[PDB]
């Protein structure tokens, strides 16, 4: 039943992303800032088109899960999920 | 109390950590924040090792066949791991390997929220229920005591390797029959020399 | 003291205050005073091990020729089975002559620093010169002076051409050195390395 | 054996290119007297050959498909003579050379014109200096140790 594997591994990346991975991956992003020229932003130093979406990223989770991170856990939790499947579908043997 | 006598010891190593007798010939110790990281990891391997050790002697000693043989089950399609001669009824690939890589990263991932480097070493607390830990007299004892202990593990361990290596399919204790069979003609000699 | 050669002139840095010194350096080796410290303790190992070497090869040639034991020739020793396997033997050897010899190093390195033994501390070897140890080593007690040192030096050296002789004298003809000395003695003037190959 | 090859000792074409060689020669010989000097000349040339090829075979060389020997580099131990025992050699010579060059160079280094005694050696000091290269490996390996080979 490939619904069931699906679901399973979304909500088990999901969990993990919000509730145990957060903390480290927010602390090492704010570390890394915004790409920098010449000491400089991308926005500050002309360019107009690379401007941080401030409006999409701003939610109302306690902790601050944004749409963003729910894409980049769901997509990780599909890829292995379709990775299992996949391996499960043929009956190779080493 | 140094490993070699007559030879000096390293500026960084005086003796006052456990366990410490200045061995370092290859100078890893130069920056301290690098000391505590070995320390830390040095730590690690050792009470996994100490942990790891009776788990492959019990083993072996029994009926069971050993460390090796015991994995080759996961080898084989369709296969069913076995607990104390008894199928496990849960004992597939899939669900082993997502529940070791949950439990195993949580966890993990706990240990390493901790700041202080003391701590991290030695958590204390809630980890001994029994509070051998309390008088500070016995600790600097019982920290030598578990360093040289966990040194020990790890040389057995690369012992265990390297007899496994030597001879494909082969148990430590068989190893120890064997080389108790003959004490004269079972030796290292017959490997290090075709 | 005596020179090695009438007529030339002895070198600078060889002073004749070390034991069994005759000026003989053509070659320079000894030039740095550490390189000639090295040399001095190669000279002493090397030679006291080549003493031994040559007894050890000869004497038992003596024995078994004139009768009283029959044992194997110092090449065919190795071809002979033993109570033990080859291997084991060489392992302990090389795990015993391990510490031995960097023991040996270590005290040669910093002189006076594994004097102590490691076991039962009570136990030490009194102070004296690198290369002598002197003490339990010495359990005659016999006297250290400088007569003794000339003599066991000019013995080591004439050990070192004693063996380079056998080793050769063996290559070029098979047959064993008493034998050799034995055959010369039958007839020397048609027995010796020019008349015969 | 190795690498799908035949021992020279049991090769048929190291016979037949023998042949063939020895047949050529044989060729020319008819044409001289049998007594006349180039017959001896000839005659010499087939000997030769022929002990060139028995020590060929006796060597425990290894032929190839078309016929000639092959030699191996690998680091056998049944072809220690064929590359490693002369390379070491050649090694020992060539460091003398070098060892004896650079000690003249320092044993002139003293003196306020080098040059002259560069463009005009002196015999006496080079024979010296010259012998002195029968020991170059333990030298260079005090002064290694000592500190006293590169400059500072
Ligand atoms: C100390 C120097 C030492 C020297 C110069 C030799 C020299 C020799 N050994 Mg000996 N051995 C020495 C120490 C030892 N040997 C042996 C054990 C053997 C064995 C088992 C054999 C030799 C053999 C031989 C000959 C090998 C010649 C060749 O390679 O062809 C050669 C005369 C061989 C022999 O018996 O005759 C060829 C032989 O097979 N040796 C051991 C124990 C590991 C030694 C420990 O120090
Ligand atoms: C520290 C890590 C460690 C690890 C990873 C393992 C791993 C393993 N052990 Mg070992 N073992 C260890 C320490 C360890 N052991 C220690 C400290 C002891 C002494 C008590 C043992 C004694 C031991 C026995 C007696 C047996 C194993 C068995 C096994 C295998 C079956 C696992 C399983 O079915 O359990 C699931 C168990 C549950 C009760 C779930 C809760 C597995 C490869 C089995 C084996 O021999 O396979 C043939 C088995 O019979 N182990
Ligand atoms: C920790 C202690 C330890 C012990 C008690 C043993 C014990 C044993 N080993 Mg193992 N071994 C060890 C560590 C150890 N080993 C390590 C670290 C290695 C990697 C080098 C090996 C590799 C090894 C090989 C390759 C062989 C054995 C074999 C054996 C047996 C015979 C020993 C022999 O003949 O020479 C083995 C000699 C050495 C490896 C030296 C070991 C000295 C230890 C490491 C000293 C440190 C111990 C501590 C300070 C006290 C014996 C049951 C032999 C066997 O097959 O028996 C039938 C065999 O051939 N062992
Ligand atoms: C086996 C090694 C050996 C070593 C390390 C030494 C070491 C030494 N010798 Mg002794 N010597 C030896 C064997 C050795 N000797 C033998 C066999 C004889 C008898 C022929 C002598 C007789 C002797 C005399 C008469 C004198 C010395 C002296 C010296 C000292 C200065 C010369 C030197 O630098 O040699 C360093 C030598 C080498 C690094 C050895 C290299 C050997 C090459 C590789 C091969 C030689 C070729 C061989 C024929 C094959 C030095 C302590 C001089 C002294 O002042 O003593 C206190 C001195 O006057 N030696
Ligand atoms: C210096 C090192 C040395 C070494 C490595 C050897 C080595 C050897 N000796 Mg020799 N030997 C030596 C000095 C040495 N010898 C000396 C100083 C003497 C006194 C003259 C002898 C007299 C001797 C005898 C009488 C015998 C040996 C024999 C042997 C063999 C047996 C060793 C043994 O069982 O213990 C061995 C190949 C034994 C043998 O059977 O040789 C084949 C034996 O019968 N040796
Ligand atoms: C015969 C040659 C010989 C000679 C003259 C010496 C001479 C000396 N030795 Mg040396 N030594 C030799 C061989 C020799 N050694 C050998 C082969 C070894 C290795 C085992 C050593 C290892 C050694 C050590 C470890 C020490 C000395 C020390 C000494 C000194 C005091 C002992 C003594 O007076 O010896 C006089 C020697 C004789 C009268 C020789 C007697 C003949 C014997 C019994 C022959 C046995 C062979 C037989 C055929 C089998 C003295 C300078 C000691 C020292 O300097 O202390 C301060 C000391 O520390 N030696
Ligand atoms: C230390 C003293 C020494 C002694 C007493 C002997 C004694 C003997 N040798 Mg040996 N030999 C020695 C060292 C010694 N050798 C050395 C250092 C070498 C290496 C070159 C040889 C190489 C050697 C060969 C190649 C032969 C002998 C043979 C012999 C015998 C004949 C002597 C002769 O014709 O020329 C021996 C002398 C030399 C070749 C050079 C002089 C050796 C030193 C410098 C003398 C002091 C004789 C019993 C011959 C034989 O087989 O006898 C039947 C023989 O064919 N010897
Ligand atoms: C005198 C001894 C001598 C020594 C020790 C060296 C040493 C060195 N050479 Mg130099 N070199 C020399 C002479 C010497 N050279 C001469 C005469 C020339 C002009 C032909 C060069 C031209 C040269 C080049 C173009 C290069 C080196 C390089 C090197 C280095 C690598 C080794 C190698 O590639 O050799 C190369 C060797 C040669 C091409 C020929 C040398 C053979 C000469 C003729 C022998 C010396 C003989 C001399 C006349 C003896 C007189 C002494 C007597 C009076 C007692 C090494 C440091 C290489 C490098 O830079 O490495 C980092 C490199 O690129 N050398
Ligand atoms: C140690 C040694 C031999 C040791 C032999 C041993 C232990 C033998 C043991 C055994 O036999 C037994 C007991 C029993 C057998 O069953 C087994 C074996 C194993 C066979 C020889 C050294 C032999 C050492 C030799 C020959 C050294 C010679 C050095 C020379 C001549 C140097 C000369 C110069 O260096 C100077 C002095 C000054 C410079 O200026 C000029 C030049 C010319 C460079
Ligand atoms: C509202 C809310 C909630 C809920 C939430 C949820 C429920 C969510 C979900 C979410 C999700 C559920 C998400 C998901 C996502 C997903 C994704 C993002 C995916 C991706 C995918 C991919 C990328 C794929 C790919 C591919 C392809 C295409 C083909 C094949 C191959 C592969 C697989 C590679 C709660 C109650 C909690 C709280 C309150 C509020």
């Amino acid at each position: 039943s490939p619904s069931i594997v699906i679901s399973l591994s979304t909500g088990l990346s999901l969990f993990l992303g919000r509730f145990v991975f957060f903390n480290f991956q927010r602390e090492n992003v704010a570390k890394q800032g915004l790409p920098e020229q010449n000491g400089k932003t991308h926005f500050e130093a002309g360019d107009d088109r690379a401007k941080e979406y401030v409006s999409l990223l701003k939610s109302n989770d306690p902790i601050g899960f944004n749409i963003v991170d729910v894409l980049a856990w769901g997509s990780i939790g599909h890829i292995v999920a379709y990775y299992i499947l996949a391996t499960s579908s043929n009956g190779y043997d080493p | 109390a140094h490993w070699m006598p007559g030879e000096p010891r390293p500026a960084y190593l005086d003796g006052s950590a456990p366990g410490d007798f200045g061995f370092d010939p290859l100078g890893l110790g130069e920056v301290p924040a690098n000391l505590e990281r070995y320390k830390e990891s040095e730590l690690i391997h050792c009470r996994w090792a100490m942990l790891a050790v009776p788990g492959i002697l019990v083993p072996e000693a029994l009926g069971y066949g050993n460390w090796v043989k015991a994995q080759e089950w996961a080898a084989l399609p369709g296969g069913q791991a076995t607990y104390l001669g008894n199928p496990v009824p849960w004992g597939t690939l899939p669900t082993i390997l997502a529940i070791e890589f949950l439990a195993i990263a949580f966890v993990e991932h706990q240990r390493s929220m901790e700041k202080d480097p003391e701590k991290k070493k030695y958590p204390g607390g809630a980890f001994d229920p029994l509070g051998y830990s309390k008088d500070p007299k016995k600790l600097e004892e019982l920290k030598v005591k578990e360093i040289k202990n966990g040194r020990l593990a790890l040389l057995a361990f690369v012992g265990f390797c390297v007899q496994q290596s030597a001879y494909p399919g082969t148990g430590p204790l068989e190893n120890l029959a064997t080389h108790l069979a003959d004490p004269w003609h079972n030796n290292i000699g017959d490997i290090v020399i075709p | 003291k005596g020179e090695w050669l009438p007529g030339l002139a002895s070198p600078d840095y060889l002073t004749g205050s070390l034991a069994g010194d005759n000026g003989f350096d053509p070659l320079g080796l000894a030039e740095d005073p550490e390189n000639l410290k090295w040399f001095v303790q190669a000279e002493l190992v090397h030679g006291r091990w080549a003493m031994l070497g040559v007894a050890g090869m000869l004497l038992p040639e003596v024995f078994t020729k004139i009768g009283i034991i029959n044992v194997p020739e110092w090449y065919d020793a190795g071809k002979e089975q033993y109570f033990a396997s080859s291997s084991t033997l060489f392992v302990i050897e090389f795990i015993l002559f391990h510490y031995v010899e960097i023991r040996r190093w270590q005290d040669i390195k910093n002189p006076g620093s594994v004097n102590q033994d490691p076991i039962f501390k009570q136990y030490s070897l009194p102070k004296g010169e690198v290369g002598y140890p002197g003490g339990i080593f010495n359990p005659l007690n016999f006297a250290p002076t400088q007569e003794a040192k000339e003599k066991e030096l000019a013995n080591g050296r004439l050990a070192m051409l004693a063996f380079l002789g056998f080793v050769v004298q063996h290559n070029v003809t098979g047959k064993g050195p008493f034998e050799n000395l034995l055959q010369h003695l039958s007839d020397p003037w048609h027995n010796t390395i020019v008349q015969t190959f | 054996d190795i690498s799908g090859l035949t021992p020279c000792k049991d090769s048929k074409q190291f016979a037949k290119r023998e042949k063939q060689q020895i047949k050529k020669l044989e060729s020319s010989l008819k044409l001289y007297a049998p007594e006349s000097a180039p017959a001896l000349a000839l005659n010499a040339q087939i000997e030769k050959t022929k002990r060139r090829f028995d020590n060929y075979g006796k060597y425990g060389l290894l032929c190839g498909s078309d016929g000639l020997p092959h030699l191996i580099v690998n680091g056998d131990q049944r072809h220690w003579g064929e590359f490693i025992t002369p390379g070491i050699l050649f090694l020992y010579i060539a460091g003398w050379i070098g060892w004896v060059g650079r000690s003249y160079l320092i044993a002139i280094s003293g003196e306020k014109k080098p040059a002259m005694k560069e463009i005009i050696i002196d015999v006496p000091l080079a024979s010296r200096i010259i012998f002195r290269g029968f020991i170059w490996p333990v030298a260079a390996y005090r002064e290694f140790l000592n500190g006293d080979l590169i400059a500072k």
